[PDB]
């Protein structure tokens, strides 16, 4: 048993989404519930549906903004919130409410929504290579930043991947409607500048895929 | 406290007890851990309980089957059976909630039947895990030479669930079971069963659930209890269904249904909100036991629960209640001491009192059988006086023949003639006032001096409140005379909304001009008509329908009728004030004499008025002691 | 609408230990809930009905409460079980969760391991220039930076990001960032970046010269 949910979501102040959660392993009739998860604000329960039956209860606290469906031939629930708000911005956790005592066992993999009139934008990779000086040496840590960009997410990898331990991959900042990230890695002396180090940068929302290999400072 | 001459036994001995357990055809006799949900019960002469054996463990939601215990010598010696077993499916199969109607020599059972679940039924999403099952036992009575032999056979359960609506008026359905304890025939032959039930909000109601064909075939009544009302037990009562629901964390809920249970009206004016489930009403509920019963030729009703002093589920001092749906006495405690002792059935029997009830040390609960000898003794006492006092009332010839009879409908209180030091006694022996500079006179008192006055305690009843009704209609009848003039407007007679007498719902005062203050409400004050310095006068206060009224020698005041309670919120009085506030606090002095306090539930007609005030010099107790 | 009331927000345990998190419900309810959340997974049921182990979770995790207070216990707690708890009850409608309790692991003092990066000669050609300063793997949390022009203490234009405890070392990394304008950054020579930590009797401070 286990939950689809849809893909990510983008959205101007106003408009409507329905997300959808569809159970493989499929079971036969029960209860899916939705949770909204912000950041400040744990976890919130928003409504269940009753798949083949069709009752719903409603957190009263959403009355307004959602209106829960369920096709039970195919099994899925749908949410759809109307007129949103950047009040509606949040990662969408959908669960199964198993009927004894209602408890979430089977989660999905949540649906991230953001409500932005902020244009998307490609973010802007650059290598942070060590200062000319000494590198003293014993290990050496190398960055890479990446600068204003909208929306989350960007995903970030060393090597494609291959470099894994010394990673240190930042939360990234708001800043007038654009973000910026930033990532460590730190790998041992000998290996750096002889070996490539390179950061992978993509995302998803520009269709943008850059890759800044880091090269030690030149002369000024 | 168990009555003196009172006693028991540990019948269904927790820990202890063996029960014919059977599983894939074998028998064998297990011990129980704890016994539970008990209901007392007699069938043709054979006393039989039934209870909950939860065999492992005292948790809810465990093995349970339901044993059956049943007498032929009025509980000296039992034999033991279980009456329905539950589906061994797992650890935690259980049928729950027992609950018995006695029709012939048929015993009708009916219990929640439960498979796998850990949760509590009333948190389950559906109904997946439940049935409702109706097993019938046939009693037989047998007599070889000297020797009373009974037999119950019990026959396999049938599964009610065919008979439960997915919606009921505007919600749908989850799951129902029986109110547990005992419930009722009801006069036309109806099996009768208050039940609790579910919606999908996981909200829980009662409702009435009803065969009118010997258990063959069942229905809902249309109506239901509020939400939150969860564990009924009914019985009948002047062709109305009066139902009495446990409600957690509030006063007790008691409704009416002349309609098997198609509207449901709450007792507002009798029993409704009287009991609390603990002194601050503000801790879990119980199963109480709700009988209507015949004694000394007298109907009346028998009312057990908790008080509940230790809080929380602990559930210490049982204690029973006698009723005649007008007076409330508390009989007292039932109980041993501070231990836990929360479910409780009543068994009157010819003419002896018995009952089984929980006794719980650690969660760990037996069952024990009383009996009530000490009990019914005060009972029979009490309905001896009730039974008097009514018969002196009517019995008064009244003025210009007899005229009209003193009513007693509704006579709920009386307070003449017998007083102690510190205490106006209720002729009725439920409910007496505190009286403080009350000096003794024929049929009342004379009071005296700044926080002179008597105290008659409605709300101030604090746990149980036997008065509660009075915020919905009440009469308070009372004979005066004045004195001494007052230096502003002392108080005479009222019903109070504060505990200072500062704010009323309706009272009666008397100024420095010779005049009546009556004072309905938060109305501004507007005094009419006159007195005269010790003559004695005739005070009526009505109150119904939010509207108030004052009558003196019978004759409403000027401006009387008025509108007492102003949004629709219920009000909340706290005591009648009796010749005087009682307290030292208030700045009055009122230098009285008040005799025969009457109190009735209703507003008094125009003529049961005017007989009160022709008849004020024959109702004193004074002769007759 | 229940109101969960997990106190305190933040509690502390140390490596191996046992701790208890409580939830303290306004009204009674038939049992309690527990989901452990870590930010980028989804919500992880650990008990169920008051104290039944959900499948997977290993049994050092413990349920316990009744009718108004309820109690999740770790017998004895890992690295990994850094992360924040939520309560639920679905006992009477609405269903309702905890405030949350965030779990912080006790370990030893750690120095961070600072590095500072220049701007990026591309960064450079366009308008702006960001100076990096990461401070790595430290232990306690508290900790702040400062950077430091020529001597002189920069204010505005210092952005800073801090990762989550780590689940295996469980030590804290931040990231500094001051971003200008090129001229801004050209006009002066010396750029450090200090950090006062608990580590450290003078701060933690790392320097470049553009002289290089
Ligand atoms: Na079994």
């Amino acid at each position: 048993v286990k939950l689809q949910q849809s893909g990510v979501e983008l959205v101007r102040p106003g408009t409507s989404v329905k997300m959808s959660c569809k159970a493989v392993g499929y079971f036969t009739y029960d209860w899916i519930g939705w949770v909204k998860q912000r950041p400040g604000h744990g976890l919130e329960w928003i409504g269940d549906i009753y798949l083949g039956g069709g009752y719903i209860n409603y957190n009263e606290k959403f009355k307004g903004k959602v209106i829960l469906t369920a096709d039970t031939s195919s099994s899925t629930a749908y949410m759809q919130l109307s007129s949103l708000t950047s009040e509606d911005s949040a990662i969408y956790y959908c669960a199964r409410g198993h009927y004894d005592g209602s408890y979430f066992d089977y989660w999905g993999q949540g649906t991230t929504l953001t409500v932005s009139s902020a244009k998307t934008t490609a973010p802007s990779v650059y290598p942070l290579a060590p200062v000319c000086g000494d590198t003293s040496g014993s290990s050496v840590t190398l960055g890479c930043l990446v600068k204003g960009y909208f929306p989350e997410p960007v995903t970030l990898t060393w090597n494609s991947g291959s470099l894994s331990s010394g990673v240190h991959t930042f939360p990234a900042v708001l800043q007038s409607d654009l973000y910026t990230l930033s990532s460590s890695v730190t790998v041992t002396s000998s290996t750096w500048p002889s070996q490539s180090i390179t950061c992978n940068v993509a995302h998803p929302a520009s269709s943008t895929k850059v890759d800044k290999k880091i090269e030690p400072r030149g002369p000024t | 406290s168990l009555a003196p001459g009172s006693s028991r036994v540990e019948l269904f001995k927790r820990q202890s007890s063996k029960v014919p357990f059977e599983k894939d055809g074998k028998v064998t006799e297990r011990v129980v851990h704890s016994f539970r949900l008990p209901a007392l019960v007699n069938v043709d002469g054979v006393m039989v309980a039934i209870a909950d054996a939860r065999y492992e463990t005292s948790f809810d939601n465990s093995l349970i089957d339901t044993v059956a215990k049943y007498s032929v010598d009025d509980g000296e010696t039992w034999e033991t059976q279980i009456a329905i077993k539950n589906s061994r499916a797992s650890s935690v199969s259980r049928v729950v909630d027992p609950t018995v109607i006695v029709k012939g020599n048929k015993l009708y059972v009916l219990v929640g039947s439960y498979n796998s679940s850990r949760s509590y039924w009333t948190s389950h999403g559906d109904a997946r895990d439940w049935d409702i099952l109706l097993a019938v036992g046939e009693v037989t009575k047998s007599t070889a030479g000297g020797k009373i032999t009974a037999s119950i056979k019990w026959g396999s359960p049938v599964s009610l669930k065919e008979f439960f609506p997915a919606e009921m008026e505007g919600m749908h359905t989850n799951q129902f079971l029986g109110g547990a304890g005992v419930a009722i025939v009801a006069s036309n032959g109806n099996l009768v069963y208050p039940v609790q039930v579910t919606n999908k909000k996981k909200q829980v109601f009662s409702k009435i659930f009803y065969s009118e064909d010997e258990g063959k075939t069942w229905k809902f009544g249309k109506g239901r209890s509020a939400f939150g009302c969860s564990e009924p037990v009914a019985l009948e009562w002047e062709g109305k269904l009066i139902i009495n629901t446990r409600v957690d964390y509030r006063r007790r809920l008691v409704y009416e249904s002349s309609d098997m249970g198609n509207t449901w009206l709450e007792a507002v004016g009798t029993l409704s909100r009287v009991w609390g489930p603990s002194p601050k009403s503000n801790q879990p509920g119980s199963q109480s036991s709700f009988t209507a019963v015949t004694i000394e030729g007298m109907r009346v009703m028998l009312f057990t629960h908790p008080l509940n002093f230790k809080g929380r589920w602990l559930r210490d001092r049982l204690n029973l209640w006698l009723t005649d749906n007008q007076r409330i006495y508390n009989v007292g405690q039932v109980s041993i001491g501070d231990e836990n002792s929360a479910y409780s059935s009543v068994l009157y029997k010819d003419d002896k009192l018995y009952c089984l009830h929980e006794i719980n040390s650690n969660e760990v609960y037996s069952l024990v059988f009383a009996r009530l000898v000490g009990e019914l003794r005060i009972i029979k006492s009490v309905l001896q006086s009730w039974k008097n006092w009514d018969s002196h009332l009517s019995s008064i010839c009244t003025p210009a023949g007899c005229g009209p009879a003193v009513t007693t409908v509704g006579l709920v209180g009386f307070l003449s003639h017998s007083a102690t030091k510190t205490e106006w006694e209720d002729a009725y022996r439920c409910v007496n006032a505190s009286t403080a500079n009350a000096e003794r006179v024929p049929n009342g008192l004379k009071f005296a001096g700044v926080g002179g006055g008597a105290l008659w305690p409605v709300s101030q009843q604090g746990q149980n409140q036997r008065y509660h009704f009075a915020n919905h209609a009440f009469t308070l009848v009372a004979s005066v005379t004045i004195h001494e003039v007052p230096k502003g407007a002392s108080p005479l007679l009222g019903a109070s909304l504060d505990s200072s007498g500062g704010k009323k719902l309706l009272g009666l005062s008397y100024d420095k001009r010779h005049q009546w203050q009556p004072i309905y409400g938060s109305t501004p004050v507007t005094p009419t008509g006159s007195w005269e310095m010790g003559k004695r006068y005739h005070v009526v206060l009505t109150m119904a329908n939010k509207i108030g009224s004052v009558y003196i020698d019978g004759e409403p005041l000027e401006g009387s009728g008025q509108t007492v309670v102003p949004d629709e919120r219920t009000p909340d009085i706290s005591h009648f004030y009796v010749g005087g506030y009682k307290r030292s606090g208030m700045p009055t002095d009122s230098r009285v004499t008040v005799n025969n306090v009457l109190l009735y539930n209703r507003q008094l007609n125009a003529e049961e008025i005017r007989t009160l005030f022709l008849s004020q010099d024959l109702i004193g107790t004074e002769a007759h002691m | 609408d229940v109101l969960m009331t997990q106190t305190p927000t933040i509690m502390s345990a140390s490596i191996g230990e046992e701790i208890t998190l409580t939830c303290s419900a306004s009204s009674s309810v038939s049992h309690m809930h527990w989901y452990q959340h870590k930010s980028g997974t989804s919500p992880k049921l650990l008990i169920y009905i008051t104290s039944y182990l959900a499948s997977g979770v290993p049994s050092r995790f413990s349920g316990s409460g009744s009718g108004t207070f309820y109690s999740l216990t770790i017998s004895s707690v890992e690295a990994e079980d850094a992360a924040d708890y939520y309560c639920h009850q679905w006992s009477t409608f609405p269903s309702t969760f905890g405030s949350g309790t965030k779990l912080e692991i006790k370990r030893a003092d750690a120095a961070p391991t600072v590095s500072i990066f220049p701007p990026s000669s591309e960064q450079l050609t366009s308008g702006g220039a960001s100076v990096v300063c990461f401070l790595n793997n430290f232990y306690p949390k508290d900790i702040n930076v400062k950077w430091k022009i020529d001597g002189s203490e920069r204010q505005n234009g210092v952005l800073n990001s801090w990762t989550d405890q780590d689940s295996k070392d469980s030590t804290y990394s931040m990231s500094s960032t001051l971003t200008l304008t090129k001229d801004e950054y050209e006009r002066h020579n010396s750029y450090t970046c200090e950090a006062t930590h608990k580590t450290s009797t003078s701060p933690i401070v790392k320097s470049f010269n553009r002289n290089e």
